[PDB]
């Protein structure tokens, strides 16, 4: 029977400095045994000085990232080109996240 | 009584749909279009009027593309025209995917027929204000077609519409009876700018850009596809020279 | 478009009228009289059979008088076609109500349901009203015997004894001068009959011409019952009451 | 008030207007046709009148092959013809596979009679210019002639004219069965009947024609088909070796 | 006459107009005036905003639809809204599905083929402005010219609006002089805003009062109002 | 399952019910009330699954409220029992059905007489003399069809319950934290307040 | 008859225009807006001395920085008001923060054209446009405070004051020379309590007249009666003095 | 597109008239006379077959339709609209009753279907009422024999023997002095053939007239035989021929 | 399908088929209310073009949305059900989730919002409907008296009146009712309501219906009696002078 979902492994770190924070992942993206790419960005930079990650499901992460920096881009459009701040990013993906409460991204994500 | 010109889908006494001949008013208005059926292909072209300086030369196509072996031009509404064509692909597109071949097009003509004669039904849409020629090449032989808005449409020789359309007839007429064997896809090419240049004397007073395009078995190997450079400046030298 | 045709039937005079209610009881003012009288022990039902013929076939008929409960009837003024169509709904919501409470329908939500419907065609939808007035005759076990009335506008209300169709203005005033709140089924069969008899358009007051009905509890029981009379049945109450 | 005229509704003489003008749009094309019956074929006929010098005459056509067995000849403007055609062609498909059997010619007919009923009753849709003569060699009537109008009228036909000069065609045809007095053409080929139509058209309307002044379509057992301006020529032929 | 063929859209008059259209493209020229021109590097938009009393700001005329293209608008403020919104979409589509930046001639043909939706149905009305669209995609710079008839013409330059052939006067004038600005965005600027002031007459360019907008080979669609245009003043 | 009974004498129908309410290994309220008010002299206790209880009890009770102000009257116990069969008859057979078992006792101010009515999920109504839902019958029948008579008093039918109760008290595993008794009669809805020890 | 959504050969729509007209015979509603608030005033206007004029609600909150005052058909605005609390409300479920003032007047804006029996561009189901007319006015962090005039046209304007309903040609005149961009919110009160003054018909006291602000600080009140009959008084006393 | 007519198109008039009912009606009037008369053994239609062509064959044109083995149907107006009419009528006899009851309905019952559709088209959306009246026979088990007629309005009523269309008063007085309470089926088809000579101009004969009787079962038209309740239809449709022999005695 | 626009703008700025549906009301029968200190009163006029009723059944022109709070109206009365009903189903969902019963200036406020939803919304017109709301808020014993009318427009008042002649029993109530002192009694609170419907009923004992509402859902229709009772001792006041 067909299983919508899978696993590319990898890993993310994110650490909060006092004016600084940084966001890492290695760039290693497999299946199963093999390897698929020993470079697959996996941390990007989504505008307003926001970094961000979803990791677990390639598939599922990517649509994440894409859906929020579309979500970006149009906060822009609606409100004066105001800049997203990062506490407005987050409750913002949580309702991209919770969009799909009952069909999940299989990801962890972090910003 | 009267008012019987006020709505599309009604019979004036004389079995007429006055709102559908008001569009045809408007397609006399516009631009002329042309298609010259040669011996295996169609030639279209047509009168791109030049408002003033400002136009981008060669960047306000007018000619169209259906699928890949059909080519349309039309005079009148331009905006209507191309609602028409958009309907066109994805008649087309329908054929193709569920009968694998092509649209023929006798068959591509009906579709758009019969969308057309569909606007002259309700009263809650209005008619097209374009009549179109169009045509290209499939599995047997080449073919010519002009549809006027009230959705009438037949094959031609050769055809034409639009502000200088009887000056074109008249030209067409003379080809037809001096090539009985048939024209040749490079002849009909120049012939056309030719006939383009004669017909725009009904409009001598604004300056105007040459369009051709063409679908010949041997020459674009039954694809449509729009006359450039060369061939072009060829035969817009062909008819400056006629003209005079 | 289509609104060059759209009569407006839900919409106001500027003195707050609706026109095609006004409209639709004009129509109503032609129709076969029709006589509601509520007595102490039962209520009667009479009406007057507009045109007739000799041909027209009596036993077989029912134009007038409908059965819609076990308790309940009603009398038909106007449009019989447009009366049809209410009385099955009419019949069905009383069937609901049963399933519903395995209760007999009560006489008043019966006859607010159906006016709401009627209401409905008064504000919504540009459908014409219902060209139809009822008097409704029943029984239910909380008020008895009562009698109701509803017309094309959706509003109904109350009575003793009440009329509807034509010559109403005449019949209410006959009604209203020997009505007395102690009467008995028998004196109000009198009573509808004369009333009916005085105000006729024709020139006798025969049998064929009438639809007669009374829901009586007959004392020898305890329940309630709806006698329909058959024509023989009115040819002799009409003679006993002295109309011969 | 006065736009009893423009939608299909009642007029108070009880009449529909948008009907009556339909009726005049079968006329727009000044073009005549005609339907007989053979012994086991039925043959229609119909100008064909190409103006323009510019057009392919083989695109110009008002005869129609509905199913592999029904023909249909209209009188009227193309588009609405072209309407008429392929609503007919699209029935008799449907009908052919839900029923198991090719459409009756007399059944398409009433289909498209009460079609054409329809936009006689609901204001929405116009009726259609044109009058749709239908023909075939039905496998339980034999050869059969139905015509329906923008009134959804339709009927059977011994044979039928229609179109400008439609009333001398039938006089002509009429007169000529008060003489035969059988409802057919007693000949057992159709290139004979197909004569005879080609002659009592042109009796009737007085004129001669040539090849390309006609249009031919004959129907036979499990077969309707048109013939060509050569099938014709040879047609026109036979006849002017009688005159 | 008109007035038994005005009534709506979908209606022909005898001649075979669309009095409907010809009424909404009269609201175009009853707006306040705007002008475009392009070189082969950049293409200018330059607006003049209009205020109700002095107490009220100066409507908006400049929109952007991506990071390569924008438009100014002359007429109803709400269909510019609705028309330009519409394009921001197909834009965001053409990225999203094809990673691919849309050419402002498909942008073109897509408000073409929206409005022209609305002059053939009943019920519908056209829209009521008229629009100006810029960009820079693989094929260079350009300039578009909208009209609510659902035309749409690719130009060197023009002006819409009230006065609006005054500038598009100019600019058939300056033509050979303009199209050659390539490189120096400020020049093409200035070309406009000296066309745009062939159109004046009540009042002067202000600096509350005037809007540009510019997109070229190494520019992303960007608006200046207020002070930011005090130099071009 | 919770404890639903209910017992009809002579001009009365009185109902016990249950004031415990568990939740897995917790009994998060032992003064529950399981029971609803549909109108002057109609009352209804229910049981079944968590929500799906008190939603249809809230819901009916909305239902003949309405009814009450529309027609200015009130329906009787018979009516009321009619139309809440309906609907869990209705439920049965729907995308996902109400888990719920009800007891219907009025106070028929028409014929003068108390009336019990037994309605479980599927919509199934029977009228008894005293009725009961899940394992509570399985221990409280014999006891009723023994010291149960139609010409009880409303004291008489107090004490058959207290009986009843205290047999459910020794047999049955849950301890159901007591019950809430209330009576229904000519003049309304009333509460036993004290049952704890009556 | 001829489309709701029609155009006039002058190239304007019928419906809107005589939707203004209608705004015209409104009650009077003003706004100032200054560096210490913005200040809304409305004329209550009750047509009979039984009226009970504190149930005239022609100034409400849409949100704790966001309130607004309506002229014309007001019974129009209960929708309008409606859908901008839940704008402003939504917004900040989404994103954790203030909806800003000039974004939350363009949603209302965008129900204005929705009207019509069919026009071909979404589903814009309403008969006619409002017939009322709005004052926003809120305070944002990126552009302050702000008063905002949105009409059933579909288009608003940013002002510094302004005056809709009856008395507002005669009003704005007024404002015109009145506003200074120093004025206090104290000012301003008055200002907005003076020019009210004028154009009713009534002697305008804490009754038939209303006052409310929006400050960074405390967000929007509607003042009280007693609040405001004081500001009634301190204003015919200043006025006194010369 | 759609159809955008939701609204009605008969409609009250100051007077309290129904116009576009009238107007029907004054369409049947313009129709040619059909009847319809009842014996004590059984029912007969008639109508003339009024060909608009000697090239037509009238056969193929039948005015007179079998609804049910028990029920047929007549009338006088717009051809069309009756045709259309029949199919609807023979189908909701099934859907609203054989479907249900596993028997053919009742004789009013079917009219009160009929009637139904007629009545929608007075009030619904976008449609202009029938231009026809119709004259429907039937017999069932409980009511027997007997006769209706629909006119545009959605109206009904039951007849001993009435005519509509062109000549029907002429007629519905003729009737008046030739019917009784005894006639058997015979003579009301001789009544019958009479009453029509009066409205027909030309010839007169088994061609040019359609006549259909609800008479007795017929079990050589049933077409099978083995179930012994299954006694065949009682509507016939007279033949061209039996039509002649009838004439002949008139 | 059926949306046409009935009610639109004309070039004045009006919306006619509010303004004609107004005048429904104009032609309705008069209604009038007024508050007492600790009571509310709804008064209702009943015609006479036809009499040989049965009061019985006859639907009255008072209505209990709720057991707190009643309706009255004038304009059409088949218009004035489709209202109660709406009101009255809203009232019982508003129990259902609020667990509390509607407060009168939110049963009005309800009301008003489906008026105006009708001004609106293609393809129906407006209820030829005013209505009185009045009653006392849950657990509260101010009373309240609100107005709604076609328009949508709603607000409270110490009295008013709507119906026929409106216009003159509201010259009465302006001059006849201090809010400085309302009628602190539950009786000469009645009184002050039949004194203002004979201004305009032309001796009506039959022709005058009353309902008074006090708190915690204590509502009762006075019997023709004792409303006539009233007609009797007022009649006198004017022959004793």
């Amino acid at each position: 029977q067909f299983n919508p979902y899978g696993d590319n492994g990898g890993t993310i770190l994110g650490i909060a400095g006092e004016d600084f924070a940084v966001l890492a992942g290695d760039t290693r993206n497999i299946t199963d045994y093999s390897i698929n790419s020993r470079y697959e960005p996996k941390v990007f930079d989504c505008g307003d000085n926001i970094v961000m990650s979803a990791n677990g499901f390639a598939a599922d992460g990517d649509a994440l990232v894409k859906r929020f920096k579309n979500s970006v881009k149009w906060y822009h459009f609606d409100h004066n080109d105001k800049k997203l701040s990062i506490n407005s990013a987050a409750r913002n993906i949580q309702h991209l996240l919770y969009g799909k409460r009952f069909f999940p991204y299989y990801v962890h994500t972090i910003i | 009584g009267t008012g019987y010109d006020l709505s599309n889908s009604v019979f004036s006494p004389d079995g007429r749909n006055f709102q559908v001949e008001y569009a045809v008013k408007a397609v006399e208005n516009g631009t002329t279009s042309i298609g010259i059926k040669c011996n295996d292909g169609v030639v279209f072209a047509v009168e791109k009027l030049i408002t003033s300086k400002l136009l981008v030369p060669q960047k306000n196509v007018k000619i169209q593309v259906v699928d890949r072996h059909i080519g349309c031009v039309y005079s009148g509404l331009i905006p209507d025209g191309r609602h028409l064509v958009n309907r066109g692909r994805e008649e087309a597109a329908s054929f193709k995917k569920l009968y694998k071949t092509p649209i023929p097009i006798p068959a591509f003509a009906d579709r758009l027929g019969q969308y057309v004669q569909a606007h002259t039904l309700y009263n809650s849409v209005r008619p097209f204000g374009v009549s179109t020629i169009f045509g290209g090449v499939d599995k047997n032989g080449a073919h010519l077609y002009m549809l006027e808005p009230s959705g009438s449409y037949w094959g031609y020789k050769g055809a034409a519409t639009g502000k200088g359309r009887q000056s074109a007839k008249a030209e067409l007429e003379k080809l037809v009876d001096h090539h009985p064997e048939g024209l040749s896809a490079r002849e009909a090419v120049k012939q056309a700018a030719k006939i383009i240049y004669l017909a725009h004397e009904d409009n001598k007073e604004k300056d105007f850009e040459l369009e051709i395009s063409w679908c010949s078995l041997s020459e674009t190997n039954g694809l449509h596809k729009f006359v450039k450079g060369d061939l072009l400046q060829e035969a817009i030298d062909f008819a400056q020279k006629e003209i005079n | 478009g289509s609104r060059r045709y759209d009569s407006r039937t839900t919409i106001f005079s500027p003195e707050g009228r609706l026109y095609q209610v006004e409209y639709a009881l004009e129509s109503i003012s032609h129709a076969g009289t029709a006589i509601g009288i509520m007595a102490s022990d039962g209520i009667v039902l009479a009406a007057e059979r507009k045109v007739t013929s000799t041909l027209l076939e009596q036993d077989t008929s029912t134009e007038k008088l409908y059965k819609l409960n076990d308790k309940i009837a009603v009398a038909v003024a106007g449009l019989t076609a447009d009366a049809e169509i209410l009385i099955n709904t009419a019949r069905i919501h009383a069937q609901n109500y049963l399933k519903t409470y395995n209760e007999d329908i009560p006489v008043e939500i019966l006859v607010r349901r159906l006016s709401d419907i009627k209401q409905g065609y008064t504000q919504h939808g540009g459908l014409r009203p219902f060209g139809v007035s009822f008097i409704y005759a029943g029984y239910d076990d909380r008020y008895g015997y009562q009698l109701y009335t509803s017309n094309p506008s959706g509003n109904y209300t109350g009575w003793k004894a009440i009329s509807v169709g034509a010559n109403t203005s005449a019949a209410q005033t006959l009604l209203q001068m020997d009505y007395k709140d102690d009467m008995k089924v028998d004196d109000a069969i009198e009573l509808a009959l004369k009333t009916l008899s005085k105000t006729t358009d024709s020139s006798a007051l025969t049998y064929d011409r009438l639809e007669f009905a009374t829901i009586r509890k007959g004392a020898n029981d305890g329940e309630v019952y709806q006698k329909i009379f058959k024509p023989q049945e009115i040819k002799d109450i009409l003679v006993k009451t002295g109309i011969t | 008030a006065g736009y009893d005229r423009h939608i299909t509704i009642f007029s108070p003489e009880g009449r529909l207007y948008q009907v009556e003008y339909a009726f005049k749009a079968t006329n727009q094309t000044n073009i005549n046709s005609l339907a007989v019956r053979g012994k086991d074929c039925t043959v229609v006929i119909s100008q064909k009148k190409v103006p323009d010098k510019l057009l392919d005459p083989t695109t110009v056509s008002y005869i129609f092959c509905i199913s592999r067995t029904i023909g249909m000849v209209v009188n009227g403007p193309i588009p609405d013809a072209r309407n008429a055609a392929l609503r007919a062609k699209a029935e008799a498909a449907e009908f052919r596979y839900k029923y198991g059997y090719d459409m009756p010619c007399d059944v398409l007919a009433k289909r498209m009679a009460n079609l054409s009923q329809i936009y006689t009753q609901r204001a929405y849709m116009r009726p259609l210019g044109v009058i749709l003569t239908f023909v075939s060699v039905d496998e339980e009537l034999g050869p059969s002639i139905y015509k329906t109008d923008p009134a959804g009228y339709y009927v059977g036909y011994k044979a039928t004219a229609t179109g400008p000069k439609q009333q001398e065609i039938t006089t002509n045809l009429e007169n000529h069965f008060k003489k035969s007095k059988i409802d057919h053409i007693n000949e057992e080929s159709w290139e004979k009947v197909v004569e005879f139509a080609i002659t009592h058209m042109i009796d009737a309307l007085g004129t001669e024609f040539s090849k390309n002044d006609l249009e031919v379509g004959v129907a036979t057992k499990d077969k309707f088909f048109t013939l060509s301006a050569e099938n014709i020529e040879e047609r026109l032929v036979a006849i002017a070796e009688q005159d | 006459f008109r007035n038994n063929y005005d009534g709506d859209t979908v209606t022909f008059s005898p001649t075979g107009r669309l009095f409907q259209v010809e009424y909404a493209l009269e609201a175009i020229k009853q707006g306040s005036v705007t002008v475009g021109l392009r070189s082969n590097t950049h293409a200018v938009l330059v607006a003049l905003k209009r205020n109700a009393d002095e107490l009220s700001s100066y409507q908006k005329k400049i929109i952007k639809c991506d990071e390569h293209m924008g438009l100014s608008l002359a007429g109803l403020a709400p269909d510019a809204r609705v028309l330009s919104n519409y394009l921001r979409q197909q834009c965001n589509y053409s990225s999203l599905v094809f990673n691919r930046k849309l050419a402002v001639e498909r942008a073109g043909h897509l408000l073409c083929d929206k409005a022209q939706k609305n002059t053939q149905s009943y019920g519908g009305r056209p829209y009521g402005v008229g629009l100006l669209i810029i960009g820079y995609d693989k094929s260079g710079a350009h300039l578009l010219e909208f009209q609510p008839s659902g035309n749409v013409t690719e130009l060197y330059g023009t002006a819409i609006g009230a006065r609006s052939q005054g500038a598009k006067t100019y600019l058939e004038r300056t033509l050979d002089t303009f199209i050659k600005i390539d490189g120096n965005p400020d020049e093409l600027i200035k070309a406009g805003v000296e066309a745009i002031s062939q159109s004046l007459r009540d009042e002067s360019l202000t600096v509350d009062n005037l809007s540009i907008a510019i997109v070229g080979k190494d520019t992303p669609f960007t608006i200046y109002d207020g002070e930011a245009v005090a130099k071009y003043i | 399952m919770d404890i639903i009974l209910g017992i009809r004498v002579q001009d009365s129908v009185i109902l016990a019910s249950s004031k415990a309410v568990t939740r897995g290994i917790s009994v998060l309220k032992d003064s529950d009330d399981k029971t609803r008010q549909l109108s002057p002299h109609t009352l209804m206790s229910f049981a079944g699954e968590a929500g799906d209880t008190v939603q249809f009890a809230e819901y009916i009770q909305a239902n003949i409220q309405l009814y009450s102000i529309r027609e200015d009257y009130e329906l009787s116990p018979q009516a009321v029992s009619s139309f809440v069969r309906q609907e869990l008859a209705k439920s049965i057979r729907s995308r996902r059905p109400y888990q719920v078992n009800v007891l219907i006792g009025g106070y028929d101010k028409k014929k003068n007489k108390p009336e019990l009515y037994q309605i479980d999920y599927l919509g199934t109504k029977v009228e008894l003399p005293y009725g009961a839902h899940g394992y509570s019958g399985f221990y409280t029948f014999s006891l009723l069809d023994h010291h149960y008579r139609p010409d009880m008093t409303t004291e008489e039918g107090l004490d058959l319950l207290k009986l009843c109760v205290q047999e459910l008290e020794k047999r049955m595993p849950m301890d159901f934290k007591g019950v809430i008794v209330k009576i229904v009669d000519k003049d309304g809805i009333r509460q036993v307040d004290d049952f704890q020890a009556q | 008859d001829r489309g709701v959504s029609t155009f006039s050969p002058e190239g304007r729509l019928f419906q809107v225009e005589y939707s203004l007209e209608a705004i015209k015979l409104g009650s009077t509603a003003i706004g100032i807006a200054t560096k210490e608030g913005v200040v809304l005033g409305v004329e209550k206007r009750a047509t009979s001395p039984l009226l009970e004029s504190d149930s005239i609600e022609k100034i409400v909150e849409i949100d704790r920085h966001i309130g607004c005052a309506m002229s014309g058909l007001t019974a129009d605005a209960r929708s309008m008001i409606e859908h901008a609390r839940t704008a402003a409300v939504t917004h900040n479920l989404y994103y954790d923060e203030d909806i800003n003032v000039e974004s939350l007047t363009q949603s209302v804006c965008d129900l204005a054209l929705r009207f019509g029996e069919g026009a071909s561009g979404e589903e814009r189901l309403m008969s006619r446009p409002f017939g009322v007319a709005l004052l926003i006015a809120g305070h944002d962090a990126d552009d302050g405070y702000q008063l905002f005039h949105a009409e059933p046209s579909g288009t608003f304007y940013r002002y510094n004051a302004k005056a809709i309903g009856s008395g507002s040609e005669g009003a704005q005149a007024e404002l015109l020379n009145e506003w200074h961009s120093s004025l206090t919110l104290k000012e301003a009160e008055l200002l907005v309590l003076k020019i009210l003054k004028q154009v009713m018909e009534e002697k305008l006291d804490e009754n038939n007249a209303q006052l409310s602000c929006i400050t960074k600080q405390d967000g929007f009140k509607i003042y009280d009666n007693e609040k405001t009959a004081e500001l009634i008084k301190e204003l015919k006393e200043k006025e006194a003095a010369e | 597109m759609t159809d955008r007519y939701s609204f009605s198109l008969t409609t009250f008039s100051p007077s309290g008239k129904l116009g576009q009912i009238d107007y029907a009606l004054t369409a049947v009037k313009q129709g040619v006379t059909s009847l319809g008369i009842k014996a004590t053994n059984g029912v007969v239609i008639a109508t003339e077959k009024k060909s608009s062509s000697p090239l037509a064959m009238s056969e193929t044109l039948s005015k007179v339709s079998l609804l049910t083995p028990d029920i047929g149907a007549v009338y006088s107006g717009m051809g069309p609209d009756y045709r259309v009419l029949v199919d609807k009528s023979r189908k909701v006899a099934h859907t609203s009753y054989k479907r249900i009851y596993g028997e053919y309905p009742p004789t009013k019952l079917l009219v009160s279907e009929v009637a139904k559709i007629m009545q929608e088209a007075t009030q619904s959306g976008g449609v202009r009422p029938f231009g026809v009246s119709l004259l429907i026979a039937g017999h069932d088990e409980f009511n027997g024999f007997s006769l209706y007629q629909v006119d545009p309005s959605g109206s009904y009523f039951p007849w001993k023997a009435t005519a509509i269309g062109k000549g029907s008063v002429a007629a519905k007085t003729f009737l008046e002095k030739r019917w009784n309470d005894e006639l058997e089926l015979e003579d009301a088809i001789h009544i019958a053939l009479l009453t029509l000579k009066e409205s027909v101009e030309g010839e007169f004969n088994g061609d040019t007239i359609e006549l259909a009787i609800i008479g007795d079962e017929n079990p050589d038209l049933l077409g099978y035989t083995g179930i012994p309740t299954d006694k065949g239809p009682r509507f016939r449709k007279l033949t061209s021929q039996e039509i002649n022999d009838r004439l002949e005695a008139l | 399908g059926y949306d046409r626009a009935l009610s639109i703008f004309s070039p004045d700025g009006h919306i006619f088929q509010v303004e004609y549906a107004l005048e429904a009301v104009k032609r309705g029968t008069c209604a009038v209310g007024v508050k007492g200190k600790n009571c509310v009163v709804l008064g209702c006029e009943r015609r006479s073009t036809l009499k040989l009723q049965d009061t019985r059944i006859t639907p009255s022109k008072v209505s209990k949305i709720d057991s707190h709070v009643v309706l009255s109206f004038s304009g059409l009365n088949a218009d004035s059900r489709i209202l109660i009903e709406k009101a009255r189903v809203e009232a019982q969902s508003h129990r259902l989730t609020l667990e509390d019963p509607v407060t009168v200036e939110y049963l009005t406020r309800y009301v008003a919002g489906v008026q105006q939803r009708y001004t609106q919304s293609g393809g129906v017109r407006p209820f030829g409907v005013s209505t009185l709301i009045a009653g006392f808020d849950p657990r509260d014993d101010e009373p309240k008296l609100y107005q709604t009318e076609p328009s949508g427009i709603y607000s409270s008042w110490s009295a008013q009146t709507i119906g026929r002649n409106s216009k003159t029993v509201r010259e009465f109530l302006e001059k006849n009712y201090d809010r400085k002192e309302p009628p602190a009694t539950v009786e000469e609170c009645v009184k002050l309501t039949v004194r203002s419907l004979l201004e305009v009923v032309q001796t009506g004992a039959k022709n005058i219906e009353i309902t008074v509402v006090k708190p915690d859902s204590d509502i009762v229709a006075l019997s023709s009696e004792e409303i006539n009772q009233y007609v009797t001792q007022i009649e006198q006041e004017k022959q004793e002078q």
